[PDB]
C-alpha cells in the first residue's frame, strides 16, 4: 500500500483494497516472458481449392464456419514474398534478419487445431483467382463488423466493395444485404491473430503488391489503445514537447493512469513491434491503453484538444463514472496556457544573438497571463487566482467550442458545448 | 601436423579423440519449400545439406545442429499441398526430446536454452526453394537416461546412414557395438 | 441476522468445493430429457445439472499463468483446463427423476442449450416483468446467434426456472462456468457469460458501491477510508476488509463466495452492510453519477460534506516535475484563516472547517427526471433538493 | 587395436528371461512381416546400452518362437522363452550385467500393419562353472541362408568359421 | 562403483539396500481421457506411464506416487461415455486407505499431508489424450495395523504383476513369502 | 538483567577457535537447485535446502589473495593462495532430518549466475517490514538479476513472504555474512554482484559505531579529540564499552563487522538499543550541522533527553561558530599566529543557530531525530 491507515478508536489498521470489478491490466512483456511464441491453431487437413469453395459458398449462403475461413485465409496468404532490409526483432523475437524473405505467418507460431471440422458447402466451379480479392473481402468483414450501426457500416461495405472491384472488377457481393455473420468473427481468437499478423506484415512492407489487404485490418492497429492514441494526439496538437506535457497532468488519477500507461518495458515507441496488437494476438486480455481502463486521461486530453480547436477531439465518447469538474478545470487551464501564451522563443543562432532583454522593465508580478508555458509558473498564477478560473478562460472556451454544429451525442463536443457555453 | 613444423604436442586432457558422451535435450522445426516434390530422400539430403552455406549460428552446437537437421530431413513428412497439382510442395517436420551423442570432437562449451532460426535458399539443380529451422539444443544435467540420438531416425528410411548422415558434412564411424559415434564434421569445416 | 462467514473460513474447513451430480445417464438421453422438460415446462433440477455437466466437459482452454486462489492448485501456465476442473466433483446420492426423454435431437446442444439454461438462471432473478422480458429477448438474440432457429422452449409464462437458484449444485455449476469464462475471455464459447455474469460479485453490492465511490471521487481507496465516520461505517469497513479474504484478485474464488456456498451470509452484501452502501450511493449521486440513482435505500451529513469537499475543491496539484522546480509559493500571502472552503481534500482540514452545500446538492440533484421507488435518487430528490 | 584380444571372439554366458507380446491389426502373413514389426522395438532405447546386442538376440529368439494365442478380435500373439546359454561375439569387452528386468514398447509402423509390442528382458551375468549350451540351437533355423538373413535385418551380422558355431560380428541398425 | 574410482565406501547405517517398511496413508483421484477405448490393460499402462514425463511435483514421494499410479491404473473403472459412440471415453478411478510398502530405496524423507496434481498428455501411437492425478501420500506415525500395499490390487486384473509394476518404472522381486518389495525405480528416476 | 550482557568477538574467539557451519550435503547440486527453485515458486522452500544449495553453488575457490588476511588469530590465507567463500568458516555436518523437496529435473546449470544472488537478496529484503522500502529493494534485486540472466521470471509470489524467518536461522546468516566479507575482500571479483542483498550484514547491529563515525566525519574533528567531549556521565561508560582494545573494530577485513551474523556475539555492544544515549547525542549533533544522514535514525527511548540535547547543541555551536583557521604547513619558518576554537576546555544565540539548522526540512520522520529537533529547537 502507499502508507499505513489508522482508525483511531483502538489504533488499528484497515488496509483497504479495491474490488476486482474490472480485470487488472496485462502487459505484452509479461506474456512474451511467459511464452516465446504466439500460437495459431488452424485446421490444415484440407486442400486450398476445397477450402476456397467452402468459404465462397458459405459467404454466398450466409452460413460460413470460422474454422473454414481461418484455414482458407492461412492457405491463401502463404506469400513468403517480401524481403526485409533491416532486422525485425521485437520483444526478444527474431522475426527475420536483414535480407531473408519472410511470410505473413512467419511472425506467429503455427499449431494444429484440436477439434472437428465442419462439413461445408464445397464447390468446384471456382477457379484459382481467389488470392487477388477473397482474403481482402474476408479481412474487410472483420473491420466492417465493429460499427454496430448501419449508416457507417454501409460506407465501410461500399469501401470494401470498391477495394475488391479495383482488383477483380466483377465482384458480385457475397454476404446478403442482411443476415450478418461476420459480427461473430471478432470473438474468435485465431481470426484476430491472423488479421493482426496480416496487418503488421503489410505495415512493414508498405510497397507490397498485395498491400491492399491492409483495408479491413487497419482497425487492428492500436486496437483498444484509445488512451495512447489520444496522448499522441494531445502531444501533436499542443505543439509542446511530449515530455513537458506529462508534467502538466493533474488530479492525482491522471498521474497513476500515466504510470500504468507507460511502464518502461512495453516498447510503445517502435512501429514494427508486437505492442500495437497486444489484444488481437492475445498478448493481453485487458489492454492497459484502453479507454475503459484509462477514462480520466482520455477525457482530459480530448477536452484539451477540443479547446485547442482540433477536429479529432469532437467524437470521442465521454467516459462515465469519472470526475467532470477537476479534469475540466485542468484541461481549461492547459488550453489557456498553450493557446493564448505562445512560447515563440529564439531557437537557432549564428555564434551570438541568443538572449532576451531582461533589463528592459521585465516585471513579473501582475494580474496578466503569465505569457509562458512552464507548468509551475502558470500554476502559481492560477493559485494566485485562488483556483477560480477567470472569465477570460470562459471566453476562450466559448470561442473554442462555439460554431461546432453537428455534434455527436455522449461525445466530448456535446459535453463541452453544454458546459463551457453557459 | 607434427611432420611439418616444430612443437605441436597434444594435450594430456584428451589425447587425440577422447570419446565422450554429451547428453542434451533439443527441439526442432522445419519447413522446406520446393518447386517439385523430392522423388528420393537423397535429393532431400542434397537440398538440406546446404542449410548452413553462410553460417551465423552456434559453434558449440554446429555438429548438434547438423545432426538435428539430419533427423528433421529423415522425418520430413509431406503436406496436402504436395498432391498432384495444388501449389508448390511445402514440407514440414518437427521433433522434440532428449538424447546423448557419442562424439570425438573434444569438450563442448556449455550450451544454453536459446533458439535460433535459419533461412537459406537452396539450388541443387532441378529443385528450387528455401528452408526454415528452429533449434533448441541445450545441455541436460539431469541424470535421467535418454535415448540414443541416432535411434531417432526410423529404419524405414536411410538405408545407409554412413552416407545419408554424411550428406550433411558429418563423418561417421561404428563403435563395434552398434552405436554410431560422431568422428568430426567435414574437414576444415 | 446471520453472522458473516468469510471464504477463508470455508476454505480452512474444507480444501475443495464439492459438486454433487448424478451422471448415470448418457449425454444424448439427458439432452432429450432437458429439451422436453423445457418445452413442456417440467424439467427437473437434477436432470438439468447432470446435462449441464455432460455438455460442458470442454478441457479446451490453455492457461498462460498460475491460477492459485485460496491455496487451491487450479493450474500452471500451459496445462489445459476444463470448466469443472476448478470444482471438486462427487456423486449425488439421490433419486433420478423419470423424465420425458426424447431421441430425435441431434448433437446440436453444446452450441446453444447450456447458454439457454445458464441464461434462465439470471432471468429468474428479476421479478420485474419488463426487465425479465428484456433479458429474455437478449437471451433469444444470443442463442439465435449460434443456431439461428431457436424456437423458445420455456413457454411465455411458467417460471419453473425461478426455483433453479435455490438448488446449490446449479449455482455451483453456473458460478464455475462464469469463473472459467472470465479467466478465458476470448474462448470460442465465451457467449455463455450471458446469464452467468450475474453470479460475478453476487450479493456484494457494498463492495461494488465502494468501488464506485473510489472511481467517482478520484481519491484513492487509501484516502476514502479516512473519511469514514458515524462509527458504524467505520467498523462496517473494518469487517469489509479482513486481510486474508483476497478481494483484490480477479481470478479468485471470492466473487462467487455465495454461489459456491463458501459463505451462507456474504459480508459484502447490502442487508448486512446497509449504512456504507447508503453513504456511498448518496455521495456518488451527489457527484453526478448515473449509477447512484437506482440502489434500494437501506450519514447524509457526512455524504454531503464529502461531496462538497471533492466536487468543489479541485486539486490541480503538480505531480510530475522535470528534475526540480516542484513546490508552490507559501510566502505569497498563503493565509489559512478565512470563512471560505479549504480548497483541499484532507479529512482533518475539512473537519476543522466544519467545526452553499444546500445549493450544491440542489444543483447536483435537480432535474433528475425518471426516478423509481426506494431508490437513492428519490431519497436525494426529496431530501437534498 | 590391442594386443590382448581387442576385437577378437569372446565367449559370454548369461542368464536371460523373455516374455514376447506382439499385436497387429490383422494376422501376420509372412515371417518377414514379423521381423519388420519386431525390429522397431528399440526406436527410443532407454535401457542399458551394454545389453543392447543381447536384447536384440533375445528379441530374435522371441520372433522365431512366436505362436498365436487360442483366441486368434484383434490378433494377439504371445511367447515366453527362458534358458541358459553363451554368446560368441566380436564386440569387445562388455560391461557386467545384473538380474534386473527392463520394459519395452514402441508402436511399429511398417505400412500395412498397425500395432504395438511388449518386451520383458532379464539378461543377467552367470559366473557358474557349469557348462552351458549354445544360443543358436534355441532356434528352428535353416543353416544354409535363413538364420544368417532372417536375423540380418534385425541388425545382426553373422560370419563363417567353418566350425558351425555362429559367431556374432556386428550390430547394424538402420543400415 | 569402487572398480571405477577410489574411495566410495558406503555408510554402515544401511549397508546397500536395508529393507524397511514405511507406514503411510494415501488418497487418489485419477481421470484418463482417450480418443478410443483401451482394449487391454497393456494400453492403459502404456498411456499412464507417461504421467511423470516432466516431473514438477514432490520428489521425495516419487516411488510412492508411482505405486499409487499403478493402483489407480489397476482400478480404472469405465463410464457410460465409454460406450460404442457417444464421446471421447473418459476413465475414472479413486482410492483411499492406508498401507505399508516394503522397499529398499533408503530412508525416505518425512512426508506431509499436501495434495499434488499432475496434468500431462500422452501419445502412445494408436491412443492419445491426457491424464489427471491427486496424490495425498503422507506419513502415518500411528501404530494401527494396515493392509499390505500390494493387497489393494485385486488379482482379477494384472495377469502377472512383476511386469505390470515394471511398466510404470517399478522394480520388483518376489521374496517367495508373498510380499513383493520395491527394489528401485527405472534408471535414474 | 533486562538487556543481556554485551559479548565481544574476542571472548568468542578465545572460547572457540573456529566458526562452525552446520549444513546437510547429502544431495547433488542439481537436486538442491531444483529443490530451492520449486520451493521459491511454491513459496514453501525449507531453510536446510536453501543453505545446502547456497553452499553447493558458492564453492568458487577463485579469488587470489594479494596480502595476508589474518583476523582474530585466524590464518585465513597467506598472500598468494587462491581462496574460496567457505575457507573462512569452519564447515561441519548437520544432524537432522532433510525434508522431501520438489526438485525440477529440467533446471539446467544456469543457477550460479543469478540464483544465489536472488537468495541472498531475499535476506536483505526480509528485514524492512515496510512496503515502500521492501518494494524498492525488490525492484533493485530484479534489476540486478536481470543484468545477468535477462529472463528472471520472479520466483517468490507477490504475497505470503516466507523469507522473513530466514534471518532467524543462524546458519543462513553465517553463509550470507561469509559471502559478504569474501566479496568485500575481493571487490573486483566477477561475481561481486552477489554483494547486493548481503551488504546489510556488514556492520549489522552496529549503528552506534556508524553514527560515531558519522559524527567524526561531519564535524571534521579528530576521532581522538571528539571523545574528549563525552558528557552526561552515561556516555562515558558507553564509549569505554565501545573501545575495548582487543576487538579490531578499525580493521575492515576482520571478523568484527559480522559479530552477530557469524554468531560471535549474541548481544552486540555496538548496537543502538544497547547504546541509546551516544546514538542520540551523535545523531542530534550531526543534524544540527546540516547532515542528511541524521534525519532518519530512530530516537532512542528510556534515556534522559534534556542533557543530551544540551551537549549536542553545545558541540554543534562549537563546530559551526568557531572555525579553526590555523596554520598547519610551514615552509621552514612562518609558523605561529565564542572562544573561536574547538578545544573542549575552552567551550539564545545557540537556539537561533539550532532553529536555522532545523528549519526548511520537508517530510520529517516519526520517532526520529529530525522530528524531535523540529519539535524541540523550532519553538
Amino acid at each position: 500500500m502507499s502508507v499505513t491507515v489508522k482508525r483511531i478508536i483502538d489504533n488499528t489498521v484497515i488496509v483497504p483494497k479495491l474490488p476486482a470489478n474490472e480485470d487488472p491490466v496485462e502487459y505484452p512483456a509479461d506474456y512474451f516472458r511467459k511464452s516465446k511464441e504466439i500460437p495459431l491453431y488452424i485446421n490444415t487437413t484440407k486442400s486450398l481449392s476445397d477450402l476456397r469453395g467452402y468459404v465462397y459458398q458459405g459467404l454466398k449462403s450466409g452460413n460460413v464456419s470460422i474454422i473454414h475461413v481461418n484455414s482458407y485465409l492461412y492457405g491463401a496468404l502463404k506469400d513468403i514474398r517480401g524481403k526485409l532490409d533491416k532486422d525485425w526483432s521485437s520483444f526478444g523475437i527474431n522475426i527475420g534478419k536483414a535480407g531473408d524473405t519472410i511470410g505473413i505467418f512467419d511472425l506467429v507460431s503455427l499449431k494444429a487445431l484440436d477439434g472437428v471440422l465442419p462439413d461445408g458447402v464445397s464447390d468446384a466451379s471456382r477457379t484459382s483467382a481467389d488470392d487477388k480479392w477473397l482474403p481482402l473481402y474476408l479481412l474487410g468483414l472483420y473491420r466492417v463488423g465493429r460499427t454496430q450501426m448501419p449508416e457507417y457500416r454501409k460506407k465501410l461495405m461500399d469501401g470494401l466493395t470498391n477495394q475488391c472491384k479495383m482488383i477483380n472488377e466483377q465482384f458480385e457481393p457475397l454476404v446478403p444485404e442482411g443476415r450478418d455473420i461476420f459480427d461473430v468473427w471478432g470473438n474468435d481468437s485465431n481470426y484476430t491473430k491472423i488479421v493482426a499478423a496480416v496487418d503488421m506484415f503489410f505495415h512493414m512492407f508498405k510497397k507490397h503488391e498485395c498491400a491492399s489487404f491492409r483495408y479491413g485490418t487497419i482497425v487492428s492497429r492500436f486496437k483498444d489503445c484509445a488512451a495512447l492514441a489520444t496522448f499522441g494526439h494531445l502531444c501533436k496538437i499542443t505543439g509542446m514537447s511530449t515530455e513537458d506535457v506529462t508534467t502538466w497532468i493533474l488530479n492525482r488519477e491522471v498521474a497513476d493512469e500515466m504510470v500504468q500507461m507507460m511502464l518502461p518495458g512495453q516498447e510503445i515507441d517502435k512501429a514494427d513491434s508486437y505492442m500495437p496488437y497486444l489484444i488481437d494476438f492475445g498478448l493481453s486480455s485487458k489492454s492497459p491503453y484502453s479507454s475503459v481502463k484509462n477514462p480520466a486521461f482520455h477525457f482530459w486530453g480530448q477536452l484539451t484538444a477540443l479547446l485547442l480547436r482540433s477536429t479529432r477531439a469532437r467524437n470521442a465518447r465521454q467516459p462515465d463514472d469519472i470526475e467532470y469538474t477537476s479534469l475540466t478545470t485542468a484541461g481549461l487551464l492547459y488550453a489557456y496556457a498553450v493557446g493564448s501564451s505562445a512560447d515563440l522563443a529564439q531557437q537557432f543562432c549564428v555564434g551570438d544573438n541568443k538572449y532576451t532583454p531582461d533589463d528592459s522593465t521585465g516585471g513579473l508580478t501582475t494580474n496578466a497571463p503569465p505569457q509562458g508555458r512552464d507548468v509551475v509558473e502558470w500554476l502559481g498564477w492560477f493559485e494566485d487566482q485562488n483556483r477560480k478560473p477567470t472569465p477570460d478562460m470562459m471566453q476562450y472556451a466559448k470561442r473554442a467550442v462555439m460554431s461546432l454544429q453537428g455534434l455527436r451525442e455522449k461525445t466530448i463536443g456535446k459535453y463541452a458545448k453544454s458546459e463551457f457555453d453557459k | 601436423l607434427s611432420n611439418d613444423f616444430f612443437g605441436m604436442e597434444d594435450m594430456d586432457l584428451y589425447d587425440k579423440d577422447s570419446l565422450r558422451y554429451e547428453k542434451f535435450r533439443f527441439m526442432l522445426k522445419m519447413t522446406v519449400r520446393s518447386n517439385k516434390p523430392f522423388r528420393s530422400y537423397d535429393d532431400v539430403t542434397a537440398a538440406v545439406s546446404q542449410w548452413d552455406n553462410s553460417y551465423i549460428g552456434m559453434v558449440g552446437k554446429r555438429p548438434f545442429y547438423k545432426i538435428i537437421a539430419l533427423i528433421g530431413s529423415s522425418h520430413l513428412q509431406a503436406t496436402p499441398a504436395v498432391l498432384a497439382d495444388l501449389n508448390q510442395p511445402e514440407y514440414y517436420a518437427t521433433l522434440t526430446g532428449r538424447c546423448f551423442l557419442p562424439h570425438r570432437l573434444g569438450l563442448i562449451p556449455p550450451m544454453f536454452n536459446v533458439s535460433e532460426t535459419f533461412r537459406k535458399p537452396f539450388n541443387i539443380g532441378i529443385y528450387k526453394g528455401t528452408l526454415d529451422f528452429t533449434f533448441t539444443v541445450s545441455d541436460d544435467e539431469s541424470n535421467e537416461k535418454v535415448p540414443h540420438v541416432w535411434e531417432y531416425m526410423n529404419p524405414k528410411y536411410q538405408s545407409q546412414i554412413q552416407k545419408e548422415g554424411l550428406k550433411f558434412g558429418l563423418i561417421l564411424s561404428k563403435k563395434a557395438t552398434g552405436t554410431w559415434v560422431l568422428d568430426q564434421l567435414s574437414p576444415f569445416k
